[PDB]
């Protein structure tokens, strides 16, 4: 639709403007809860990994985190022009850009892919390529859910708007066993089941 | 522009001046700004708003809850509030400032005792030259008559004598034919 | 930190002084929505869904990053010219999908705790620099105000196992060579 | 507020112009605009920290500059007839509300052969107005001047007066069919009957014409139309 906006970087108080490096960061963060019912705008002014000044919508005014930016926070509160839009950015930026998340991000569903492969005995149930990164993966052995011999790696963010996880299982092969791997995910109305049989 | 306005707007002096503005395509991240400007002069910032109704001591601005339209309200319109008022939208993100058609506001004064008369004045440096003056006429009168060959007529002008709070309209007309007559078309 | 159902980063403004380089990007739930090419003045969305329904003016970044260049020279003089501590990064190489000896796949090289954001990633196949089919994402923010970058390599698994991820950073004494085969 | 110099300027083809602007104390975002009746308010370029943050779609002849004290400058090269405009300066705190300055009225002409100073004349109020309404009205008439860069002010006993004065909002073109027509401006001063009928009162219509400078070149046989003050007077009379 219309052009979106972002956090407004307030101006500093100075009188105008391995190798060494000076890094300056600024993050316009926003924390939504229960849809658009509990929006919280928290802008962070960071200098060399050290956050020295921040704004909070729950507070309403700028504050200095470290003794490095009292001159910035106290000056950013004095200017009525700066504090006027900074308070209004939660409605201008976040509460507005969140409405496009419903149309795009928050409606995105991706069905994962489940494969069981031994390693030679460790069994690996690899759930791959899914969204929105909410899954419940369980290992079973003939109607009984294994737990003690199951390794669960954390969620792996692939960076391409997909996720990946690996749930492993140590086992003793007994003839007649059937090792199913349940995978519960929002995009799936019914869970994906992949089995591995004990034979020979 | 993303806004629309009526260009023909006039009101009586002292009474409220409600200048409307329609911006149905405005987003939740665009402010509503109001600028006025006398031509050949720099524009003047008045008031700006996003949600709710805000009041600067110069004028007030109301915005509908649906954000479809907004109106600029002047409490007591004076003679100085006769510029061209612009209604614009802005992201307030270092973007440009784009103007539209605007609203040419004219503050019609109050003439309590109108006495329209056609006077004729003489030049001090030379009695050969002369001008005519139509003054003390109605405030709602189209004094701009068409200019003929070497016959010039100016627009209205409101004199505010602060020593006796007396106000009256006036307009000057002259010619180079030196056979001045200055004929006097009914009043009502 | 702060508990919420969703966390969006509509700033992530970056500007360092080592090499006059910057980066603007929006993030939702850790993933990058887009990044603004500060040289070509273009908004590069990371999803086709965004290219058909989203919209962003790259001028906002140039207007915003210019403020960082002012604030950077500001706090440098207030902090007695305090440099940035070179944190030690760590590399983890894995695959996007279970690799089979015939069907192609995508190799992923994750580099975490990148600060300052001056890092390189180059793939090494059998000691040779693999150039065809290499992609990397822009710097992604972290809670501790560091960064992490992910690199990719489109390949087809075979008998060749030499698939390293050369990562050179100031926090490291020697360049790291992390190779992993399923 | 926003200081912007010069106020008026008259140039020819090929010349260059350097405009300056001092913003509001505390502001460091100077924006430039060109206001024309045929193009409206067109964005030029914006300077913030001695750098060009935003830029419009104007040719390379339109350049800008900014100094450490937030004061910005703007230069135009190889002026054309279409460059004549009211160049505005918008001072902004950063990205917030912009406040415009007075503006520099620029005029580009093919030559200076049609630059005339005004012929100012004052017309005494008739004895017929003084007897009817008990109020005397003086009429000042400035005609035959180009360009319209002019300012009128009344002076009574050496003091500039504002009460009871009125001036036409825009000048009048004596030849509306021509675009190079000399302009005309009128203004009125109204006083009480007894005040005009006092010989000690001295009324003067002052007119400030902004024309050529002492450094410009002049070739025509007419006297050089430099920036001057043309003023006619009228002493009060008691008959
Ligand atoms: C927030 O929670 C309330 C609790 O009943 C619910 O009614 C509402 O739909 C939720 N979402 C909002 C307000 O956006
Ligand atoms: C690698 O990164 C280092 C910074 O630590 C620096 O030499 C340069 O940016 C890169 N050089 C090469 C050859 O990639």
């Amino acid at each position: 639709g219309q052009v979106e906006l972002g956090g407004g970087n307030a101006v500093e108080v100075c009188k105008g403007s391995s190798p060494e490096d000076f890094v300056y960061q600024f993050k316009g963060m926003c924390y939504f809860t229960n849809g658009t019912e509990r929006v919280r705008l928290v802008t962070r002014y960071i200098y060399n990994r050290e956050e020295y000044a921040r704004f909070d919508s729950d507070v309403g005014v700028y504050r200095a985190v470290t003794p490095l930016g009292p001159p910035a926070a106290e000056y950013w509160n004095s200017q009525k022009e700066v504090l006027e839009r900074t308070r209004a950015e939660l409605d201008t930026v976040c509460r507005h850009n969140y409405q496009l998340e419903l149309r795009t991000t928050l409606q995105r569903r991706v069905e994962p892919t489940v494969t069981i492969s031994p390693s030679r005995n460790l069994l690996v149930c690899s759930v791959t390529d899914f969204y929105p990164a909410q899954i419940k993966v369980r290992w079973f052995r003939n109607d009984q859910e294994e737990t003690t011999g199951v390794v669960s790696t954390p969620l792996i963010r692939n960076g391409d708007w997909t996720f990946q996880i690996l749930v492993m299982l140590e086992m003793t092969p007994q003839r007649g066993d059937v090792y199913t791997c349940h995978v519960e995910h929002p995009s799936l109305q019914n869970p994906i089941i992949v089995e591995w049989r004990a034979q020979s | 522009m993303k806004t629309t306005q009526p260009p023909s707007m006039d009101c009586a002096e002292g009474r409220a001046a409600n200048l409307p503005c329609n911006h149905s395509t405005i987003s939740g991240n665009e402010y509503v700004y109001w600028y006025r400007q006398i031509h050949s002069q720099g524009p003047q910032y008045i008031i700006h708003g996003l949600k709710n109704n805000e009041t600067n001591e110069m004028a007030s601005l109301i915005i509908t809850e649906d954000r479809k339209s907004s109106t600029l309200i002047l409490p007591h319109a004076t003679l100085r509030d006769t510029a061209v008022y612009y209604c614009i939208v802005s992201h307030n993100a270092g973007n440009m400032l784009t103007f539209g058609g605007g609203t040419r506001l004219m503050v019609k004064p109050h003439i309590q005792n109108p006495d329209p008369a056609v006077y004729q004045l003489r030049d001090s440096k030379s009695s050969d030259k002369s001008v005519c003056l139509f003054t003390d006429f109605d405030s709602q009168t189209n004094v701009s008559q068409s200019k003929d060959s070497d016959v010039y007529i100016t627009d209205k002008c409101v004199l505010d004598m602060r020593s006796m709070d007396f106000k009256s309209n006036s307009a000057v007309a002259w010619s180079n034919k030196s056979d001045f007559a200055c004929a006097n078309f009914p009043s009502p | 930190d702060i508990v919420a159902d969703h966390v969006a980063s509509y700033g992530v403004n970056l500007y360092q002084s080592y090499g006059p380089s910057g980066q603007y990007s929006h993030e939702f739930d850790g993933d990058e929505e887009f990044y603004v090419d500060l040289e070509r003045k273009e908004t590069v969305w990371q999803l086709p869904l965004f290219r058909r329904f989203r919209r962003f003016d790259p001028q906002f970044a140039l207007t915003n990053i210019a403020v960082l260049k002012h604030n950077l020279n500001c706090v440098i003089k207030r902090s007695n010219s305090t440099a940035a501590t070179n944190e030690v990064p760590e590399v983890t190489v894995f695959s996007k999908s279970p690799v089979t000896l015939g069907q192609p796949n995508t190799l992923i090289c994750l580099v975490d705790n990148i600060f300052p954001p001056v890092v390189n990633i180059t793939w090494l196949s059998n000691g040779h620099s693999v150039t065809e089919g290499v992609s990397e994402t822009s710097f992604l923010s972290k809670s501790d105000h560091s960064f992490f970058k992910i690199s990719y390599l489109t390949f087809l698994p075979s008998a060749d196992e030499i698939y390293d991820c050369k990562v050179e950073h100031w926090g490291l004494d020697e360049p790291l060579l992390k190779h992993w085969e399923p | 507020g926003v200081t912007q110099t010069p106020r008026y300027l008259i140039k020819t083809r090929g010349q260059q112009v350097t405009l300056s602007c001092s913003p509001i104390s505390g502001h460091r975002s100077v924006s430039w605009y060109q206001q024309t009746p045929g193009q409206g308010l067109q964005f030029l370029f914006e300077y913030f920290s001695e750098t060009q943050r935003n830029k419009g779609n104007f040719p390379g002849r339109f350049s800008g500059r900014q100094f450490s004290n937030s004061r910005s400058e703007m230069n135009v090269s190889t002026l054309e007839l279409g460059d004549s405009a009211l160049y505005l300066c918008a001072s902004s705190l950063e990205r917030e509300t912009q406040y415009f300055g007075p503006g520099t009225r620029l005029l580009v002409l093919e030559d200076l052969k049609n630059v005339f100073p005004p012929e100012v004349a004052v017309f005494e109020p008739s004895e017929a107005e003084i007897s009817h309404t008990q109020k005397a009205t003086l009429v000042c008439l400035a005609t035959g001047f180009f360009p319209d860069h002019v300012e009128l002010s009344w002076w009574v006993n050496g003091k500039e007066v504002h009460s009871g004065v009125c001036t036409d909002p825009q000048p009048l073109k004596e030849q509306p069919a021509l675009n190079d027509s000399r302009y005309a401006l009128s203004s009125r001063l109204r006083v009480s009957a007894t005040f005009w009928q006092n010989p000690r009162n001295h009324f003067r219509c002052q007119v400030q014409f902004y024309g050529l400078s002492e450094n410009d070149e002049w070739t025509q046989d007419r006297a050089k139309p430099v920036t001057q003050i043309v003023s006619a007077e009228a002493w009060g009379r008691a008959d």
